[PDB]
């Protein structure tokens, strides 16, 4: 019943973020203050799209 | 009594059974069509009720 679209390889490359979760959280309070806007639109797109291919950009 | 007023009670009584007579086989005929489609008062088991469901944001976001 239907094919699942999937996005391809090429559109899911993105420039990933390696670092240890220690980093993260020795970062994560100023983190949290210095990105809240693109972090929270992303928030946003999720709980709406309901969709993690409707979110990739 | 009078063969006129026995006649015409005759009437009245006639009327009342041909009028039950009629409404009897109607209910029959509606019973068989509502617990046969289910579109009707009768015969409505009950479903669950969708207020008891909670549209509130979920801890994560695919539901």
């Amino acid at each position: 019943p239907g094919i699942v679209e999937l996005p391809s390889l090429e559109d899911l490359k993105v420039q990933e973020v390696k670092v240890s979760s220690s980093v993260l959280k020795a970062a994560a309070h100023h983190y949290g203050a210095q990105c809240d806007k693109p972090n929270k639109e992303f928030m946003l797109c999720r709980w709406e799209e309901k969709d993690p291919r409707r979110c990739l950009e | 009594d009078g063969p006129e007023k026995n006649y015409e009670r005759t009437m009245a009584i006639l009327q009342i059974e041909a009028e039950k007579a009629e409404l009897r086989l109607k209910e029959l005929e509606v019973r068989r069509l509502m617990r046969a489609r289910g579109d009707g008062p009768w015969f409505h088991y009950p479903t669950i009720d969708k207020e008891l469901i909670d549209h509130s944001p979920k801890a994560t976001p695919d539901n």
